[PDB]
């Protein structure tokens, strides 16, 4: 869960850039395939194991 | 399902469910479809060869 967000999967450190104002990353299904951490400002992939 | 109960998650859901399982009747028609084209070829180049 980040913010709310449920889910399963496996996380792992992503060299995607969110600009200052983004939390998700979203791909072609709509589906949040990225989120930055709220403790430490850093962006994890998010990928079904 | 982070932001419904188990009694209306569901009335949404259902839609989902019917939506994208519609969209896999209709991707498979296409498939068999296309299958027999790609069979009347072959069986076109069988006879050329």
């Amino acid at each position: 869960n980040f913010n709310g967000l449920k889910g399963t999967g496996v996380l792992t450190e992503s060299n995607k850039k969110f600009l200052p104002f983004q939390q998700f990353g979203r791909d072609i299904a709509d589906t949040t395939d990225a989120v930055r951490d709220p403790q430490t400002l850093e962006i994890l992939d998010i990928t079904p194991c | 399902f982070s932001r419904l109960d188990k009694v209306e998650a569901e009335v949404q859901i259902d839609r989902l469910i019917t939506g994208r399982l519609q969209s896999l009747q209709t991707y498979v028609t296409q498939q068999l479809i296309r299958a027999a084209e790609i069979r009347a070829s072959a069986n076109l180049a069988a006879t050329k060869m």
